[PDB]
RNA sequence: GAGUACGGUAGAGGGUGGUGGAAUUUCCUGUGUAGCGGUGAAAUGCGUAGAUAUAGGAAGGAACACCAGUGGCGAAGGCGACCACCUGGACUGAUACUGACACUGAGGUGCGAAAGCGUGGGGAGCAAACAGGAUUAGAUACCCUGGUAGUCCACGCCGUAAACGAUGUCGACUAGCCGUUGGGAUCGAUCUUAGUGGCGCAGCUAACGCGAUAAGUCGACCGCCUGGGGAGUACGGCCGCAAGGUUAAAACUCAAAUGAAUUGACGGGGGCCCGCACAAGCGGUGGAGCAUGUGGUUUAAUUCGAAGCAACGCGAAGA
């Protein structure tokens, strides 16, 4: 309930093939406001949509005007849908994006993935 | 069809009002080529409407028409294992079809004593948006709105 | 990949940009290349039949 | 022909140590609040005992993105991070040297994927067995959430694979064209040498197809086959700690089993096109009463025929 100001944030978009998190944080990695495909009120097929993860964006910007942020600079990681729909959602939520930057983890050989579905 | 060959035709003839729309509105109350016999209710429908108050009648019929035609249709279809239902705007003749086809089928089943009556109670009420058919409209929107996920 | 928005511009040539970069950079293609395990017998089967295709679409050429 | 000495090249060839960066997992801490994860749809599962997300830090193990390629090296199995050390072979050029010193090879000896086994370490991910949730008529399966042997290391055993080019090794001849890897000569081009690929004349083949990397024309040596099952099984021997390997029959039974290609048909294979086939609509049948045909039952007889669509108001346009 105690008040805090933050200018210029950092959104982090965290797409998969399932569903969207969306996560505003200052500069030291600590969120003020959080939002997800999910608990947009979705809940299936509806959640791996680029609709979803806009309103997702939508909501966690409202959240975040707050305390104010003024600016924000993207990561995105993921291979899913929403990944470009949560940031023309962020813009139009009314910040000024700086940057966008693609932060997908990519391992070199790393640990062996899991068994091929026969589907 | 698969040709699409297909060619409207242009019967449209209205006696004594000179309105285009109501032609296509009694048509739509024929049953069995009787077109006197829907002459007859559709008329006696609107004097009803302009002895209850001042409005010119015809002209609450198109205020009734612009108040009952859907802007959004929900159209079907199956994506392999479930049936989704995407939105789709509707075309500028399906929608007062649409409209006359509800208006009429609901105005059928309201329970006055004769169908001119019914009729006109169901213009009298759509005016303003209080009819079964208006809230059938209002059903159609929010299912429509309810699946704007798919929409494109 | 990344980019950056820099001399006033539209909000619709930075995002395209920026999945123009992603695409020359290929983040999703690794992404699916890493969804399951290929065996390395999958794995040479593949490039013995890209390299078949490879080599019949450049002598097509004439 | 086959070897030696001398410069010089290219290489995931082999062994022993050391060290890197990305990523996953667990653990500690800060912010933060109601979901996360998964699916065709779910549910199990994880979360208000504060999860997923996000930022900082630590521990450990395994695999080595891009380069990467009809590319390279090795007798084969096989071998991809970087560095040092130990070490095998191939290619290439000039001169000199030995003087047939060669090829093949039953026994025999050695190397030999993965799984498996023994003793001792290690434990991130994945995952036989196992448990739960779905799906289903059932589902000891596919699918989801977990998860132990094993996968990793050292030493020892095992000795098998569609261990395949389904093509034994060595040598000599027989039109060409187009790429590529290591390397020489001549004036980017030409020639030449050892590999690695795509077409193709003769010739060969049952055909598919092979075609200087022959399945063509020849020579030297070796291994193997003799209709399909029974059966690569039984018994005996030899190996193995075990699993099992290897060598290897018969009675009986059948008149076929088979290879390549051809015509059609079919496909929960592909591409184009069509039809009240869907879609968009209007009126109905299945419910009631009656008419009428049929099945079944009954009767002395209920006269014969029509039986998915393509029988049943049909032969019958008149019991
Ligand atoms: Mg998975
Ligand atoms: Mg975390
Ligand atoms: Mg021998
Ligand atoms: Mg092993
Ligand atoms: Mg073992
Ligand atoms: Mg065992
Ligand atoms: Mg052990
Ligand atoms: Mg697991
Ligand atoms: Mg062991
Ligand atoms: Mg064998
Ligand atoms: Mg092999
Ligand atoms: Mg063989
Ligand atoms: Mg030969
Ligand atoms: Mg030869
Ligand atoms: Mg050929
Ligand atoms: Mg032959
Ligand atoms: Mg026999
Ligand atoms: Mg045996
Ligand atoms: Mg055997
Ligand atoms: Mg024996
Ligand atoms: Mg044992
Ligand atoms: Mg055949
Ligand atoms: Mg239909
Ligand atoms: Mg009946
Ligand atoms: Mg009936
Ligand atoms: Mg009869
Ligand atoms: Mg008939």
């Amino acid at each position: 309930k105690v008040k805090k100001t933050v200018v210029d944030g950092i959104a982090h978009i965290h797409a998969s093939f399932n569903n969207t998190i969306v996560t505003i944080t200052d500069r030291q990695g600590n969120a003020l406001s959080w939002a997800t495909s999910g608990g947009s009120g979705f809940r299936g097929s509806r959640k791996s949509t680029p609709f979803a993860a806009q309103v997702a964006a939508e909501r966690a910007g409202q959240a975040a005007l707050e305390y104010g942020l003024k600016n924000l600079d993207v990561n995105v990681k993921g291979p899913g849908p929403g990944r470009e729909s949560a940031v023309r959602a962020l813009n139009a939520c009314g910040y000024k994006i700086a940057s966008i930057t693609d932060v997908t983890p990519i391992p070199h050989n790393g640990c062996r993935p899991p068994k091929k579905r026969r589907v | 069809p698969r040709r699409r060959v297909a060619a409207k035709r242009e019967v449209l003839a209205d006696p004594k009002y000179g309105s285009q729309i109501l032609a296509k509105f009694m048509n739509h109350v024929m049953e069995s080529g009787k077109k006197a016999v829907a002459e007859r209710i559709v008329y006696g429908a609107l004097d009803k409407v302009k002895e209850r108050g001042k409005a010119d009648p015809l002209e609450t019929f198109e205020k009734a028409l612009d108040a009952i035609a859907p802007l959004v249709e929900v159209k079907s279809r199956r994506v392999g294992g479930a049936t989704y239902q995407v939105p789709v705007e509707v075309r500028p003749s399906r929608r007062n079809a649409l409209a006359m086809r509800w208006l009429v089928d609901f105005a059928r089943k309201r329970g006055e004593k004769s169908m001119a009556l019914r009729l006109a109670g169901e213009l009298l009420d759509a005016a303003e948006g209080k009819g079964a058919a208006v809230k059938k409209r209002e059903d159609v929107h929010r299912m429509a709105e309810a699946n704007k996920a798919f929409s494109h | 990949p990344a980019v950056k928005v820099k001399e006033n511009e539209p909000f619709d040539v930075a995002l395209r940009r920026f999945k123009r970069s992603c695409e020359k950079a290929g983040v999703l293609a690794e992404v699916r290349s890493r969804e399951f395990y290929e065996k390395p017998t999958a794995e040479r089967k593949r490039k013995a039949a890209a390299a078949v295709k490879r080599h019949a679409k450049k002598v097509q050429r004439e």
